[PDB]
């Protein structure tokens, strides 16, 4: 086996800058070397082969060089659409053998969410159990912090988080924290509010609601 | 117009025999062969093996010796097997066009993947819910609705909005393990909050595991 080493595993950088990403193998792979691009939730899509060739529609700021076993590929000028994990591969030598990918970020300024939050559903409520989802729209950096409030009590362990990866337009993510109680427990208490600190926010903004008034 | 379609079976069981298909179309099946790579979830690739136009086979011989590679040339469909399967095995598996002669050994297009989860454990279709817009969830001219896609088993659903006619602002949130072992997500979207009584919303949820298919209709609240 031939061993892929990329380097750096991950990287972040802003819009307009040039980026470079290295492979290096364990063996001399002559030019038979590969680059990939996954956008997530996506299959893998062909950038370059035969070490610096661009496949036909690759925008022209990606680049490919090296020989032997040290190859790079350069970004010169970064796009928000170039948010990916990014393959290298050698061809000359079975198995064929990937680098351990490289996951590219983007930085961007500072974007406040927007906090949005939604009562549980009547269907949800006739089976016995109540989900409250609050919801952060499109922010950056990806380091929020949102605490449920049940009655003015700060709740622990009934609450999870889910968060987007960076979106390909405008490079900020979205949040979800869902609170999960029983109907019993949820009929104990009245106010339900969520309650987010964030970068962007010059005060942590709550979004709430009384049980039964929806 | 290069077109490769995975087909598995999304749940396998421990121990019995995993089957994939990958129907090619757009290419001549006497010039190019398929690859088989796999991917664990959140982790890298690895090559599975690949057949060669003119029916050469060669294999990863660390999974040699439980792999299967064949084609139907009269189908348009190549096909791996994977016997005795483990959780090591749970990965998405992609089929890959393949090109080359006997110094390089190259690959284009890909599919798009099919998930293959190993477990013990039974399959479980989604309880769909309304995540219902509202003053609460409108800033302004803007307002956030959703479904709420719960208690599923394995992974995958997908989800689209009125049939994927609306995708413009679609979150689909990556699932989350709840601690009862059934994973859960939300889809979300933002609207006009001037349309909440012109446009219906409809999530269409296919979890294609459980052979389940949700169409929920999300209406506004009052508050
Ligand atoms: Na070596
Ligand atoms: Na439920
Ligand atoms: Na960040
Ligand atoms: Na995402
Ligand atoms: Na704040
Ligand atoms: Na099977
Ligand atoms: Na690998």
């Amino acid at each position: 086996d031939i061993q892929m080493t990329q380097s750096p595993s991950s990287l972040s950088a802003s819009v307009g800058d040039r980026v470079t990403i290295t492979c290096r193998a364990s063996q001399e792979i002559s030019g038979y070397l590969t680059w990939l691009q996954q956008k997530p939730g996506k299959a893998p899509k062909l950038l370059i082969y035969a070490a610096s060739t661009l496949d036909s529609g690759v925008p022209s700021r990606f680049s490919g060089s090296g020989s032997g076993t040290d190859f790079t590929l350069t970004i010169s000028s970064l796009q928000p659409e170039d948010f990916a994990t990014y393959y290298c591969l050698q061809y000359t030598n079975y198995p064929l053998t990937f680098g351990q990918g490289t996951k590219l970020e983007i930085k961007r300024t500072v974007a406040a969410p927007s906090v949005f939050i939604f009562p549980p559903s009547d269907e949800q409520l006739k089976s016995g159990t109540a989900s409250v989802v609050c919801l952060l729209n499109n922010f950056y950096p990806r380091e929020a912090k949102v605490q449920w409030k049940v009655d003015n009590a700060l709740q622990s362990g009934n609450s999870q988080e889910s968060v987007t990866e960076q979106d390909s337009k405008d490079s900020t993510y979205s949040l979800s924290s869902t609170l999960t109680l029983s109907k019993a427990d949820y009929e104990k208490h009245k106010v339900y509010a969520c309650e987010v600190t964030h970068q962007g926010l010059s005060s942590p903004v709550t979004k709430s609601f009384n049980r039964g008034e929806c | 117009q290069v077109q490769l379609q995975e087909s598995g079976p999304g749940l396998v069981k421990p121990s019995e025999t995993l089957s994939l298909t990958c129907t090619v179309s757009g290419f001549s099946l006497t010039s190019y062969g398929v690859h088989w790579i796999r991917q664990p979830p959140g982790k890298g690739l690895e090559w599975i093996g690949v057949i060669w136009a003119g029916g050469s086979i060669n294999y990863n011989s660390a999974l040699m010796s439980r792999v299967t590679i064949s084609v139907d040339t009269s189908k348009n469909q190549f096909s791996l097997k994977l016997s005795s399967v483990t959780a090591a095995d749970t990965a998405v598996y992609y089929c890959a066009r393949a090109y080359g002669d006997y110094v390089h050994y190259a690959m284009d297009y890909w599919g798009q993947g099919t998930l293959v989860t190993v477990s013990s454990a039974s399959t479980k279709g989604p309880s769909v819910f309304p995540l219902a817009p509202s003053s609460k969830s409108t800033s302004g001219g803007t307002a956030a609705l959703g479904c709420l896609v719960k208690d599923y088993f394995p992974e995958p659903v997908t989800v689209s909005w009125n049939s994927g006619a609306l995708t413009s602002g679609v979150h689909t949130f990556p699932a989350v393990l709840q601690s009862s072992g059934l994973y859960s997500l939300s889809s979300v979207v933002t609207v006009p909050s001037s349309s909440l009584g012109t446009q219906t919303y409809i999530c269409n949820v296919n979890h294609k595991p459980s052979n389940t298919k949700v169409d929920k209709k999300v209406e506004p609240k009052s508050c």
